[PDB]
């Protein structure tokens, strides 16, 4: 089955340089801090929280509507900061999602109507079923489903996840082309 | 008019919706896209009580039958101190203690209490109305689950590094003395 | 994976057992050229790690260990990674606020290898039994 | 490494 | 030589782990997830085609080999306990996988009363088995099982859920909290089975002799004046989240008397132990009452053993079993394990006993030469 159309409004969307689909409507904050490293999708209503600490997000990665990219606060013995939030390549980031996650490997996807706990660790080739909570220092390790609420492993990915979900990121960026301005 | 006026040290966001004649503590801590509606009442909130993200806190009148009770029906939403609103939050209740977290996308009854030390966990729903006791983590979405907790734990470094960096990156409302 | 439906194609797999199945879920065979499918094919335990950390463990000790992290704990509450907190260290649960002082066990001044597990009371009977019924099939 | 900003500027520059 | 594995299934739970253990390493509810349908599926299931249980059973076993025990299949020996009287085709099926499928040196289909008496270091006692599906007893003398003197009622854990699911439907009070504070009857048409077994383990108990005989008595109140014990209080078990089912007082102790009553056929949990006692061959009766193991999930129960010795006791002064049974002394085991794995315990310790488990297990060249696995059916 491959991945329908998805049309969007040229007018409310952002093309760059290095090829990243920015929407307007999306809630960037402290954007001089944020990195996308291009081809990169985030939709409407996105709220990216870069004013905190450095949020870098990998190549092809798609960040879907009403989804907030929020770095996570760390307590370290020696006083009080924010940890910086890097995203791998690749990375698919179901609608409704919230994500206070340290680090999150390449070719991971979060399922719909998803929280992830603060400082968690999403290793690469994860998945994060819909209507799931990972409570936060939260391990997911290569090629498990977790799933539930709290998030537990139930299962394991078929071994061709880092040549599908590149498929899967290319071709739902080879379709999100813009409406016919007709 | 909405009095939006606000105690000194508030670094509410201009991004962070807010309507009605709100009141809202010195310390208080509000991100961007907060959204702090009073169409009932006015809503207090305490020094210290942190608002982050898609928190929703609506003072709406009860639809579920509207028979204009004691006509206008101020009903002002008392909120303690210390406290913490994670995002996606969706609270209702008209009095909370101090030193109360809410998880990311919880919601929270009109009708609910909601005492001092109490943790909602995320995904987590109380329609149901009662008195919430002291220390009582809810947790889990296909039940409540409530347990005792042996004591509460605030968040004020967190908020005090917000105090510092939050105005450097977004304009706070300038909100003249109250 | 879910993302594109696949379960929509199913390719049928040859063998005593004719399986339908995704392309992605099956295994191709080079020396035989017939593609063979999961439940056709046969697993093997290839190495032991721990999930919450990522450190891989020989059999050896895994059987020794019971198949069980040396430092990770699992919330009893609800099966998560409890979390070691300093005040003098005790475990806390992430999810539910299960702390270690809920059952009573004593702070440790270490940070992870103070915590243990107690003592089965009937392991000694089980070794007198088992020496006995030892020598009676010999 | 270019900031989101920078694209953001050179968008608008661009229109 | 390796350690070898040992498996008891059941109908509730099956119980997983390796050989010369303390205690089981796995215990789990005896289902498989199938893709696309909520509720899960029973592993061992009777009276099916042979093909839907083997892929159940190859299943489960893989999900026993390769997410509980971390080991190899092929490498170990298997010590399976199977109750006596077990169905026959579920058995060649479950070693048709073991064999077939798995590759496994050799499976022994123990029985689940002798390992039971294993444990103790005892080598005769009346083995009462209160099973899920049913509750079975089976006297064994000197290490070999009286198939003679059998018994079973089907009075375990399946009957015990139903009861409580009829007694719940019947005096059900559920605040739904959506507008229905009040008490709102049956709002839902069926229990779940995992919310009957978590309240009946929960907050169900056993009652005394005398309170038990007093409900029994009652519940007929024919010319009865306020004659019931006094229940203990009502308990809120939450459904759901928002639901609360007040499951009444009157219920926690008299869901599980249909164990013990008699209802004009003289037939019992408790009355099971002297029926199959007094079958017996007479020498062997005196050195079976003074040695009673009890085992199975239901048996852990709160307040089941003293309730069920008192039952013993009682029956026994009956003229029915007074002449014969008369002046007994009764006694009750208390093995190193819970009673979920006593069986799983005997079978433990067969299992580290290398030397004899070769010989007294089938080889996997045998089962090929043949196909036909042991039975005491006749062959
Ligand atoms: N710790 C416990 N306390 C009380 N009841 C329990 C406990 N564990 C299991 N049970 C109950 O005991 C019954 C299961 O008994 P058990 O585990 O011995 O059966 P099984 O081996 O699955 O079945 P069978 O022997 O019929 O194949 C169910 O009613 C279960 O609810
Ligand atoms: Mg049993
Ligand atoms: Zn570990
Ligand atoms: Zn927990």
């Amino acid at each position: 089955m491959e991945l329908g159309e998805l049309l969007y409004n040229k007018s409310e969307y952002i093309e760059t340089a290095s090829g990243n689909k920015v929407s307007r409507q999306s809630v960037l904050c402290g954007s001089q801090n944020i990195v996308l490293n291009g081809k990169t999708i985030v939709m409407n209503d996105c709220i990216i929280r870069g004013d905190l600490a450095n949020v870098r997000v990998g190549r092809h990665c798609v960040v879907k509507s009403r989804s907030v990219i929020r770095p996570p606060f760390k307590k370290f013995s020696k006083g009080v900061a924010f940890f910086p939030l890097h995203i791998g390549d690749h990375v698919f980031i179901e609608e409704d999602c919230v994500v206070n996650a340290a680090q999150i490997g390449s070719y991971v996807h979060v399922g719909k109507n998803c929280v992830i706990g603060r400082r968690c660790v999403l290793k690469d080739c994860c998945k994060i079923l819909d209507n799931t909570v990972l409570p936060p220092e939260t391990v997911v390790p290569p090629f498990t489903v977790f799933s539930g609420c709290p998030g537990l492993f139930s299962g394991e990915l078929p071994e061709c996840t880092q040549e599908l979900m590149i498929d899967v990121t290319k071709s739902y960026y080879q379709k999100f082309l813009p409406l016919t301005q007709v | 008019q909405k009095s939006v006026k606000i105690a000194p040290g508030a670094v509410v966001c201009v991004e962070s919706e807010i309507r009605g004649d709100v009141t809202i503590g010195p310390r208080t801590v509000i991100h961007p896209k907060a959204r702090i509606i009073a169409e009932a009442g006015p809503i207090v909130i305490g020094e210290g009580n942190l608002i982050e993200e898609q928190a929703l806190i609506i003072n709406a009148h009860p639809d579920n039958i509207t028979p204009d009770a004691e006509d206008s029906e101020p009903k002002p939403m008392i909120i303690g101190t210390n406290n913490v609103f994670e995002v996606g939050c969706y609270s209702q209740a008209m009095k909370m203690g101090d030193n109360n977290v809410i998880e990311s996308k919880a919601y929270v009854g009109r009708n609910v209490i909601l005492t001092s030390g109490c943790i909602i966990g995320a995904c987590c729903n109380l329609n149901t109305f009662e008195v919430i006791p002291e220390n009582t983590v809810i947790y889990g979405a296909d039940c409540l689950r409530r347990v005792q907790t042996e004591r509460p734990q605030p968040q004020t470094l967190q908020l005090d590094f917000l105090m510092k960096i939050l105005p450097n990156y977004h304009h706070l409302k300038k909100t003249m003395k109250g | 994976a879910s993302l594109l439906q696949s379960e929509r194609v199913l390719y049928l797999v040859q063998g005593e057992k004719k399986v339908r199945a995704p392309l992605s879920q099956l295994y191709f065979c080079r020396y035989c050229s017939e593609l063979r499918s999961l439940e056709c094919v046969s697993h093997e335990v290839d190495s032991h790690y721990c999930p919450s950390c990522l450190e891989n463990m020989p059999s050896a000790e895994a059987k020794l260990k019971k198949n069980r992290c040396a430092n990770c704990f699992d919330c009893p509450g609800c099966m998560h990674t409890l979390s070691t907190r300093a005040t003098a260290y005790y475990l806390a649960c992430g999810f539910c606020r299960w702390t270690s002082r809920d059952v009573g066990m004593a702070d440790k001044s270490v940070a992870s290898g103070g915590w243990q597990e107690p003592d089965h009371p009937h392991t000694q009977r089980m070794n007198k039994l088992i020496e006995y019924y030892q020598q009676l099939a010999q | 490494s270019t900031s989101l900003l920078s694209e953001i500027e050179q968008s608008m520059e661009a229109e | 030589e390796k350690t070898a594995v040992v498996i008891d299934l059941g109908e509730a739970f099956t119980k997983c782990g390796f050989a010369g253990e303390t205690g089981p390493r796995c215990i789990i509810p005896s289902v498989i997830k199938k893709a696309g349908m909520p509720k899960p599926i029973k592993v061992v299931q009777y009276n099916i085609n042979t093909e839907e249980l083997y892929s159940y059973l190859k299943e489960f076993i893989h999900i026993l080999y390769f997410r509980h025990l971390l080991v190899n299949p092929r490498d170990r020996r298997v010590v399976v306990i199977e109750s006596v009287l077990c169905p026959s085709h579920f058995r060649e099926t479950l070693t048709r996988v073991l064999f077939k499928y798995f590759e496994v040196p050799s499976v022994l289909l123990a029985p689940s009363h002798l390992m039971a008496l294993l444990t103790l270091g005892i080598n005769s006692a009346m083995v009462l088995d209160c099973g899920y599906r049913e509750s079975l007893v089976l006297p064994i003398y000197e290490g070999i099982p009286v198939l003679n003197c059998w018994g079973a009622l089907p009075l375990g854990g399946k009957a015990l859920h139903k009861e409580l699911e009829t007694q719940l439907l019947e005096q059900c009070t559920v605040d739904t909290g959506a507008a229905k504070e009040q008490s709102l009857p049956s709002v839902m048409g069926s229990i779940p089975e995992g919310v009957l077994e978590d309240i009946k383990v929960r907050t169900c108990f056993v009652s005394d002799l005398t309170r038990g005989l007093k409900i029994q008595a009652a519940k007929f109140n024919i010319d009865g004046n306020t004659e019931r014990p006094s229940p203990p209080p009502n308990v809120d078990y939450p459904l759901d989240g928002e639901k609360i089912l007040h499951v009444l007082g009157s219920i926690r102790d008299s869901v599980v008397e249909i164990l013990f009553e008699q209802d004009n056929e003289e037939k019992s949990v408790a009355t099971l132990i002297l029926d199959s006692l007094m079958q017996c061959p007479i020498d062997t009766r005196k050195q079976l009452a003074e040695n009673l193991v009890i085992i199975g999930g239901t048996s852990m129960l709160p307040g089941f053993l003293h309730r069920l010795l008192a039952e013993i006791r009682y029956l026994v002064e009956k003229p029915k079993y007074k002449k014969t049974l008369g002046t007994k002394t009764f006694r009750i085991h208390t093995p190193p394990a819970k009673a979920n794995c006593v069986a799983w315990l005997g079978g433990a310790i067969f299992g580290a006993l290398q030397d004899i488990l070769g010989s007294r297990s089938v080889s996997k060249e045998y089962y090929n030469q043949t196909g036909r696995i042991p039975d005491w059916c006749s062959l």
